[PDB]
């Protein structure tokens, strides 16, 4: 059965080449299906070249909208350099008053607004301003409130940067990110504003992270047809909203509230196999393989792709279809 | 028969007044970008499927002309040679020549051809036959047929090796 | 919008310093002793994303090119019906299809949107 | 004459021996009485009944967190000059305590900021769904799974050329897919 | 009231549900109503004035029902234990370590937040026949075994190995393995050389029953 069930599956495979590049013929839809995707499930590669994630919600949020975009903003990664539509580096020598009179109006807000040991650190901030203005739309997309965001988990997590900054409701959002140091800085280091503030600047925009989990690029949300028994007894169509990623963090993804933590899936199964299992892997993987046989309309019975996937899943981990899977087994030395 | 060929030409016609009015909106920045794609890729799908459904049209008339004594529709309904598609081809028209899935893309800079204009998006400036095997085709149209060939033969000539791999 | 400021004494650009007795900004040349008086507390600036209208780029001398197509369409200005007309030059991925047309005699630049 | 203010008007600020509520009561009346025209009483009577709702719904010994961004939020809002009129209202009244006690930051906008707000949650709303792949509609095949003949098409030359073209038909009523050569 | 609170709160009640439901699993006795205790039950309970969790309060210990004994004679009495020190130092670890000894259980689950020092873990396998196991708290949010891709696996005692080693005449180097690290030989606490049965849906005959070793 072993030579059986390997030409029904490579049989095809032959053929398989022709009818690969019909997805081809969608530019949005450029997801790895066909030759390279055979040869990647086949090698076990532990990079993909288009790895995603398909989240299903609860529920009772299936078929509403708003919680649905509350999660996607809730799972997708943010960070500075991403909503700040100018960050610019501006000199701020004295930031008591400033020549711009769109700041000037958030100048007296604060500093009628400041507590003491504000008062006191007026000189800690920095002869040079991160000036934000910050994109209204960017900004309410994440629904990422202006204070809390930006200044709570901001000066908790090294207390480096402090800010004055803007209710919602000015017509330019102006936020001054002043970073804060001690007055016992060296003279060749305080004669150094520049050489520190940049760098400081930059490792700012790049490793302060709002909201989100990391490694995910995008969420986008979709609306799929699922089959369900209607309470006569019939199987009805219903809709329902769905989030799509692209890209893959399957240890944090299902712990965030709101979510169907018994229905998420990815097409990446050494995940799968590292955090759920390994029959949980064979059936990954058994779907992925049926996947991209089944996408060309070729019938292949069931019995030979489940030995394939029975044999690539017996020693306890995931055994590759090569000289290192196989040649290095326990079999006999001419084999 | 004529009246077949007068009814193809017109759905031809209508088609190509869709995508000409498609054009003139998107070039007035009135287009609305689809749901999470770009403009221009908006644009470029509503003209392919106008397209396409024009020449699906027009086979179907072709092939519901056909009378019962003809030999290649004999053949397609007995179940031994051909299909509609072959009949639409040969008969009604070719259609649009692709390349990896696109339209012919801008070789030159800004054009297709040198005997075009700079910026030009009309269909037969991108891979259109409106012709067919009965009729001819003019020679940008052959050129474009050409390459949309050689597609086919390279994978087929070079993936029998892979596979092979594969296989053993 | 910060503009680099080169030395009178040896072209070399000017750098920023502080004056703490009379607190104001400077800009002095490294290799000499010249010193100017800084006129504003804006010395750099790094924009991030950039909100710019499409240009259509070189305009000297293109009605000339005999590959650029026309139009009939009527000038607002000089009232004459030829001209050239192209796409945006700038190859950003995400441009519009919005065309820009160079008059024929009176080298008036105008655009098919016409948006209040 | 002068600008209205707790000093200029002559009116006690110290009536809760709060350090805390004394400068915040005097701030919030002195912006408040500096460009109005009402009389000082009845905005002193205004100003104790927001700073009683203030102590009453949220105690600034355990909160003073949230007392500070209450407070920062209802002043920034009061200094707004994009909207004068609110500084009307309270001044006369409109504005209940309770109501800017319990308000959000975006009500308080005016009406155009408003109504940004609104197109701009609409078009990220937009923004956020997915590539739809509409295929082209034809009636012709008849589907294997459900039989509604909604079954979309896509044809190309993929086998090699020594045979025809190869079509995929799939039926966008159930999910069915085949293939014809 | 933080969001930060409720939050870690939530996520932590979350916690202490899975982790009932694994003790649960393991063959103990765990009553249905303590399983599915609302939350605010818990934070009436297990939350200070404050309302700070006191984790050092949920530890408890579990005994085996009638019939794991009846399958297992050799099972006995579990205690689990939760810390509230973000990283667990040396001397925690060694007085967790003497209380198990002195209890004389047989095993122990000691649940951490954060990290946990090397020399802490140095005495994880010094009290035989004792075994300590720990449980980050991070990944016991949500209950593996209750995934739909997640088959039902099932125990195996000494005496129903032989007989299926007898019947299918094998030697254990034969069956198909799986190895210790594997999510669900944790969630069971599989140890070397235990036999775990699978039992599965199928397309063809509509349940099937496989068997695999932990090596």
């Amino acid at each position: 059965v072993g030579v059986l069930a390997a030409q029904s599956i490579g049989e095809p495979a032959t053929q398989m080449t022709l009818n690969t590049f019909h997805f081809a013929g969608v530019a949005s839809k450029k997801v790895t299906s066909g030759v390279p995707r055979l040869k990647e499930i086949l090698n076990v590669a532990k990079n993909m070249k288009t790895p995603s994630l398909t989240v299903y919600l609860e529920p009772g949020h299936a078929a509403d909208q708003e919680q649905a975009k509350l999660i996607r903003s809730a799972i997708e990664h943010t960070t500075l350099k991403s909503v700040t539509i100018a960050s610019e580096i501006y000199y701020d020598p004295d930031p008591r008053s400033t020549v711009i009179p769109e700041d000037e109006e958030i100048i007296q807000l604060h500093f009628s607004l400041l507590d003491e040991e504000a008062e006191q650190s007026f000189d800690q901030q920095s002869p040079w301003l991160l000036r934000l203005e910050l994109d209204r739309a960017a900004m309410n997309d994440k629904d990422l409130t202006m204070g809390q965001v930006g200044e709570r988990i901001k000066q908790t997590f090294k207390n480096d940067l402090f800010v004055i900054w803007s209710e919602d409701n000015d017509e330019k959002l102006i936020i001054r990110c002043r970073v804060v140091r001690p007055k016992s800085l060296d003279a060749e280091t305080e004669a150094e504003e520049d050489h520190m503030l940049k760098k400081i600047e930059n490792t700012m925009l790049e490793n302060i992270t709002l909201r989100g989990v990391e490694n995910i690029e995008r969420v986008v949300m979709m609306k799929y047809d699922r089959k369900v028994p209607s309470p006569t007894g019939e199987y009805v169509k219903e809709p329902e909203w769905v989030l799509e990623t692209d890209g893959v963090n399957l240890s944090e993804v299902m712990t965030v509230p709101g979510i169907d933590p018994t229905r998420i899936y990815t097409n990446s199964f050494i995940d799968i196999m590292e955090v759920l299992g390994i029959e949980a892997g064979r059936a990954a993987l058994y779907k992925e393989v049926y996947n991209v046989i089944a996408s060309d309309g070729s019938y292949v019975n069931y019995r030979h792709m489940a030995l394939l996937v029975d044999v690539m899943t017996t020693q306890g981990g995931l055994t590759s279809v090569t000289r290192h899977g196989f040649n290095r087994s326990n079999t006999g030395a001419l084999m | 028969d004529g009246p077949t060929m007068r009814e193809i030409t017109e759905t031809i016609a209508e088609a190509k007044k869709k995508v000409l009015d498609v054009t003139k909106e998107a070039q007035a920045n009135l287009l609305t970008a689809k749901h999470g794609m770009t403009l221009r890729e908006s644009f470029e799908d509503n003209v392919v499927r106008f397209l396409n459904e024009a020449r699906d049209k027009a086979g179907r008339l072709a092939e519901v002309n056909l009378k019962d004594l003809n030999n290649v529709k004999q053949m397609v309904m007995a179940g031994s040679k051909g299909s509609f598609i072959n009949i639409a081809q040969m008969s009604a028209c070719v259609g649009q020549q692709s390349v990896e899935g696109k339209r012919i893309a801008f070789g030159f800079v800004d054009r297709t051809l040198p005997h075009f204009s700079k910026d030009d998006y009309s269909p037969e400036s991108k891979g259109f036959v409106e012709n067919s095997y009965l009729r001819g085709l003019t020679p940008q149209e052959f050129f474009f047929h050409a390459m949309g060939g050689r597609e086919g033969l390279i994978d087929t000539a070079v993936k029998t090796a892979e596979t092979g791999y594969i296989q053993r | 919008m910060t503009t680099f400021r080169f030395c009178r004494d040896c072209n070399n650009m000017l750098y920023p310093r502080e004056d703490k007795e009379n607190n104001r900004l400077l800009f002095e040349c490294r290799t000499c002793s010249y010193v100017e008086e800084a006129g504003s507390p804006l010395v750099y600036r790094h924009e991030l994303i950039t909100n710019i209208g499409e240009t259509a780029g070189v305009v000297q001398d293109i009605g000339s090119d005999p590959t650029l197509p026309r139009s009939d369409r009527e000038c607002p200005k000089c009232h004459s019906r030829e001209n050239v007309f192209f796409q945006s030059q700038q190859r950003r991925k995400d441009t519009s299809m919005v065309l820009f047309f160079v008059c024929l005699s009176c080298s008036h630049i105008f655009t098919s949107d016409q948006k209040n | 004459t002068k600008p209205r203010n707790s000093k200029n008007d002559g009116v006690d600020t110290a009536i809760y021996h709060h350090k805390l509520r004394d400068q915040v009561l005097k701030a919030l009346y002195d912006v408040l009485a500096k460009e109005s025209e009402h009389p000082p009483q009845s905005i002193l009577h205004t100003a104790k009944a927001i700073e009683s709702e203030m102590n009453k719904v949220n105690n600034c010994d355990t909160n003073e967190a949230a007392y500070k961004a209450r407070y920062r939020i209802i002043y920034s809002n009061v200094i707004s000059k994009n909207n004068p009129d609110l500084k009307h209202k309270i001044a006369n009244g409109d504005i209940t305590p309770e109501f800017l006690a319990t308000c959000d930051a975006k009500d308080l906008a005016p009406a155009p900021l408003k109504q940004k707000i609104e197109e701009i949650a609409k078009q990220n709303l937009y923004n956020a769904q997915g590539a739809t792949i509409e295929r082209s509609v034809t009636d012709r095949f008849t589907c294997g799974k459900c039989k509604e003949k909604k079954v979309s098409y896509y044809q190309l030359q993929t086998r090699s050329a020594d045979e025809p073209l190869t079509t995929f038909c799939t039926c966008e009523a159930c999910g069915n897919r085949w293939k014809f050569s | 009231m933080d969001q930060e609170n409720e939050r870690n709160i939530s996520r932590l009640w979350r916690a202490f549900r899975t982790v009932k439901e694994m003790v649960k699993d393991r063959g103990y006795f765990i009553t249905q109503e303590e399983v599915e205790l609302p939350l605010e039950d818990f934070k009436a309970k297990y939350c200070d004035s404050m309302g700070r969790p006191q984790r050092k309060m949920m530890s408890f210990q579990a005994n085996p029902t009638e019939e794991s004994i009846s399958k297992f004679p050799d099972m006995g009495s579990l205690w689990v234990e939760f810390c509230d020190e973000p990283s667990v130092g040396v001397k925690t670890m060694k007085t967790f370590v003497i209380h198990i000894q002195e209890k004389n259980f047989q095993t122990g689950i000691f649940v951490y937040q954060n990290n946990i020092t090397p020399s802490a873990m140095k005495l994880v396998p010094s009290i035989p026949p004792a075994t300590i196991e720990t449980f980050n708290e991070a990944a016991l949010v949500v209950n593996i075994t209750h995934h739909e891709l997640v088959p039902k696996h099932i125990r195996l005692s000494s005496d129903e190995k032989r007989e299926l080693l007898k019947r299918y005449r094998l030697k254990e180097s034969q069956l198909p393995r799986i190895q210790r690290a594997d999510p669900v030989a944790l969630y069971l606490g599989l140890k070397r050389g235990e036999v775990v049965k699978i039992i599965r849906k199928s397309e063809t005959s509509g349940r099937y029953a496989s068997y695999r070793i932990c090596m």
